[PDB]
């Protein structure tokens, strides 16, 4: 039980980009608890969204989460120049083990 | 000291109206005629008193001599001891259990230790002049009354009004007040030595639960009381339901002896079951072929148990054990 | 029972405790 | 929060409605002792309380006026008056985990029972016919605070249940809370159905002679009548008497 | 305003044992629940250990399960990972993360707010 | 409806039945039969209930 | 009378009882006499979504 997670993406200056995130039937889809972080090289991985459509505090609204079903679906909008960093989607279950992460995306603006 | 406390403490009790009528209601009131306890502010500056139900707490000072409360039941942080401080501006109420020093700081604004605050409140300030007070704490609720007239307690009867009632539940055992001073240091200890202050004195009283029969004028003032239950005259009074009793003969109430002890005889405990015939056996049975004996009829006793073994391992589903001694079974099981 | 001469000439009051006797309770049996 | 440690918050100063309670929840259990539901809509409350905690599935039962069983006897436990409401709902999809969920706990032995709505926090070892065990436990001296271990598997009655707990007083103090209803427009001299912040009654509203002072409510005759009453609007204090009746 | 220093990682042997310390500053860690991430050299993030605020409540990854204990130092302020018995496939960097609904009414999914720096752990020869 | 929800969310069917018993003349009943009339002598009866 | 109602509300099904099921849904008069019947049904009613 792992979410998998995509390997990288590109885009210039003023396009959108999405990221699918899914999982199983008993981690994201059935509680709802996912989240996203974002990491920059030799810093500890930022929160990004969790709570999908909650977005916390400081992030720029060009993120936008939504959990459909078993899916989980990232969408940036405004490719600006911090964006060089990872991604992680993240979710709380219900098992053993309280928490399970994506493989982690690279997004990165040409 | 001792004081006897004249006819004082009557208080509104329920805040309804009602015009000139008589009323007979079972509260928290100050007996009549009770003496009580009396203590001097000049210096040692004063000793803990207890609240052990409710306080009729009087002062007569002209200087603002007396300033404060703190209320609690213990002086460590352990505990959400209770603030109550007046000033010239306004009152400060607080519930923070703050670990006080060994002496109350006499108002150089402040000494005491940290707080952990949980309720905070704050409203207008308490301020020859006669004051009056009646904490109560009983329901959950600090409750207060108070009055405040120009002028030992005088004889003249007056009514306290309920100024406050305080949510907060503090378990409040111990009380004591606070002093203040002009152009005085303030440090954490003291000697007995203190500060100069105006003539002034304040008189501690106790509430008890008693029966008062409450007489309303026609401005919905309470003007005379009877306590109900002080002598012979006054029940009488309060059984007529009526200040003026005619000459006659009266049958008040009943009085009975009550009982001294208590004593329960039973049958000396006699046959008792095999329990030191189970566990004391010499030899067992495989687990593939347990042993089950069933033990029936027959007075069985689970205290003589902790002689034997150990005991690596002691357990029960369903009952506890302190209280298995209790209860009648059907046929228990081994 | 309560014996009184009235609240209008005086105080005073006497009590009778009526089944009983004082030994087991001025007295006057 | 654990049963041996329910939390209170007070709530007041708001306008209180009681039906949007049947959203959250499935609610297998909601009912009231001294109202009903479908009436709550309406009165106004002294000081309402909201207590809040998890216990098993087959004690729910012991939360209720005067019942003894061990869930009631040294956990929390609620006076013999009790007017109010209590609400369970069956939550083992959150708080339920593979292996026992071991964070709710609650006392199996204290020494004597508890007062109504008090909670005691305090660990100590048990004793056992001695100088209790400092420290240790023999055939007594247990830990005073036993796991419940929650598992996803046991049967419903050992599942866990949130539970929450309102407790208000209807004496008609001071109203700090009420439900919905709307003001109507004030009528004197006529013979009018009345209903004052939650007392209703029927007669003719007049303007007062009598001084009220400022920390009361309410005003009454002779044999709980209510014969006077100030408006909880404009604060004049108004007069009722009955209309006028007779034999014939 | 809020850090969450490491300490206590570096080079080992296999068989050997450690100690890992969080430090916890801008609140207080007595009161709020925690659970360590991992992260492989190359991979994503993986969870290591949990305490509760209660104390009572324990859990631990399934891989380190069996080692790998946690408790707090509520007189020094503290977070301490002990590893015991490390392994070769154990090379990692360690993260001491802070759950964000720590308060009674929050109505909110949880959350990991405040990260740890992290501290780097390798095992080998 | 959702099969997974908590016992207090499900469905029940339900059928309500309702009729009087002023003993307005009987429409249904069977578990018994009839006897033969007794005239002038004390006697329990049962008519139709 | 036929129809379906969820798993919490049986005791609602009452003359002039309080819930959120007698007052304003369906309700029975304050004199009623008779039965009533309900059985959770989620084998026959409910899919899946
Ligand atoms: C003995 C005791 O409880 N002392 C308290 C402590 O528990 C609390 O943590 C602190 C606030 O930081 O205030 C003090
Ligand atoms: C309910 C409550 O807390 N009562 C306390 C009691 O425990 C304590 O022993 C006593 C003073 O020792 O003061 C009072
Ligand atoms: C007999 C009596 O006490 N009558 C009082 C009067 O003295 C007072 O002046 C008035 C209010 O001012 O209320 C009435
Ligand atoms: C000593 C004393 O109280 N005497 C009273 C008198 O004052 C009163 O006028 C009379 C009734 O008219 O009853 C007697
Ligand atoms: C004044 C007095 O004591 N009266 C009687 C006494 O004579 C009697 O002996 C006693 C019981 O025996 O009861 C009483």
């Amino acid at each position: 039980s792992a979410l998998t997670q995509p390997a990288s993406v590109s885009g210039s200056p003023g396009q959108s980009i999405t990221i699918s995130c899914t999982g199983t039937s008993s981690d994201v889809g059935g509680y709802n608890y996912v989240s996203w972080y974002q990491q920059h090289p030799g810093k500890a991985p930022k929160l990004m969204i969790y709570d999908v459509s909650n977005r916390p505090s400081g992030v720029s609204n060009r993120f936008s989460g939504s959990k459909s079903g078993n899916t989980a679906s990232l969408t940036i909008s405004g490719l600006q120049a911090e964006d060089e960093a990872d991604y992680y989607c993240s979710s709380y279950t219900s098992s053993s083990t309280l928490y399970v992460f994506g493989t982690g995306t690279k997004v990165t603006v040409l | 000291a001792y004081t006897n406390s004249f006819t004082r403490g009557v208080y509104y009790p329920d805040k309804v109206f009602r015009s000139s009528v008589l009323h007979s209601t079972q509260d928290l009131f100050l007996p009549f005629f009770s003496n009580v306890t009396w203590f001097h502010a000049i210096h040692v500056d004063n000793p803990v008193l207890p609240f052990n139900d409710g306080v009729y707490f009087a002062s007569t000072e002209k200087s603002n001599i007396i300033r404060g409360w703190i209320f609690g039941t213990t002086l460590d942080s352990k505990t959400q001891s209770l603030l109550i401080v007046n000033n010239a501006t306004n009152v400060v109420i607080k519930v923070c259990e703050f670990q006080f020093c060994n002496d109350p700081f006499l108002d150089f604004r402040v000494y005491s230790s940290a707080n952990n605050c949980t309720f905070e409140y704050v409203s207008q300030p308490f301020l020859k002049n006669l004051r009056e007070f009646v904490f109560k704490n009983i329901d959950g609720y600090f409750k207060i009354y108070s009055k405040h007239t120009p002028i030992d307690l005088p004889q003249g009867f007056s009514a306290l009004e309920p100024l406050v009632d305080l949510p907060i539940g503090i378990n409040i055992t111990r009380f004591q007040t606070l002093l203040a001073l002009h152009r005085s240091y303030l440090t954490p200890g003291d000697s007995s030595s203190g500060w100069t202050a105006g003539a002034a004195a304040y008189y501690v009283g106790y509430l008890q639960p008693r029966t008062f029969l409450l007489k309303y004028n026609e401005n919905g003032t309470i003007t005379d009381a009877v306590d109900c239950a002080l002598d012979p005259l006054s029940e009488t009074k309060c059984t007529l339901k009526s200040f003026t009793v005619e000459k006659g003969i009266y049958q008040t109430s009943n009085f009975r002896v009550q009982p001294t002890e208590s004593i329960v005889r039973f049958p000396n405990i006699t046959n008792l079951c095999p329990f030191d015939e189970v566990f004391n056996a010499t030899r067992f049975a495989s687990v593939y072929a347990w042993n089950r004996k069933r033990i029936s009829n027959c007075v069985a006793d689970y205290s003589v148990l902790y002689n034997f073994a150990p005991f690596f391992a002691f357990k029960c589903y369903g009952v506890s054990p302190t209280k298995l001694n209790d209860l009648c079974f059907t046929n228990v099981y081994a | 029972s309560v014996i009184t001469p009235g609240t209008n000439t005086s105080n005073q009051v006497a009590v009778l405790y009526q089944g009983v006797n004082c030994t087991e309770v001025n007295v006057f049996q | 929060a654990s049963v041996y440690a329910w939390n209170r918050k007070r709530i007041s100063n708001c306008v209180a409605d009681y039906s949007v309670l049947y959203n959250f929840a499935p609610f297998f259990a909601f009912k009231c002792y001294g109202v009903s539901p479908t009436k709550l809509n309406d009165l106004c409350f002294t000081n309402v309380y909201a207590d809040s905690f998890v216990i098993r599935g087959n004690e729910v039962s012991q939360i209720a006026p005067g019942q003894t069983g061990n869930i009631a006897d040294y956990n929390y436990k609620l006076p013999d008056d009790f007017t109010g409401c209590v609400i369970a709902w069956n939550s083992n999809k959150l708080d339920s985990k593979v292996g026992g969920n071991y964070n709710y706990r609650y006392r199996l032995f204290r020494k004597s029972n508890l007062k109504p709505f008090e909670r005691d926090i305090s660990t100590e070892i048990y004793q056992a016919g001695n100088k209790p065990c400092n420290g240790v436990a023999g055939v007594n001296c247990y830990f005073p605070l036993q796991s419940y271990g929650f598992r996803p598997t046991y049967g419903v009655g050992h599942q866990p249940y949130r539970v929450v707990v309102l407790s208000f007083e209807l004496l008609h103090a001071p109203a700090t809370v009420c439900g919905p209803k709307k003001s109507t427009n004030l009528v004197k001299n006529k013979c009018v159905n009345f209903n004052f912040n939650g007392l209703t009654g029927t007669g003719v509203l007049t303007e007062s002679n009598k001084k009220f002072l400022p920390f009361q409510q309410f005003g009454r005759d002779i044999a709980d009548t209510t014969d006077a009453v100030r408006d909880p609007q404009t604060l004049e204090i108004l007069d009722i008497t009955p209309c006028s009746f007779g034999g014939v | 305003q809020v850090q969450l220093v490491e300490s206590g990682g570096g080079l080992v042997k296999p068989g050997g044992s450690l100690r890992l310390s969080c430090a916890a500053s801008g609140f207080m860690i007595s009161d709020s629940y925690m659970n360590w991430i991992r992260q492989p050299p190359g991979k994503g993030l993986e969870w290591v250990s949990y305490i509760s605020s209660n104390g009572y409540a324990i859990y631990y990854g399934d891989s380190v399960k069996g080692r790998f204990t946690i408790s707090r130092d509520n007189a020094k302020n503290f977070l301490y990972l002990q590893m015991n018995s490390l392994r070769v496939e154990d090379t990692a960097v360690y993260y001491c993360a802070r759950e964000q609904p720590g308060g009674y009414y929050d109505s909110s999914g949880y959350r990991l707010d405040p990260w740890g720096q992290g501290i780097l752990v390798t095992v080998s020869s």
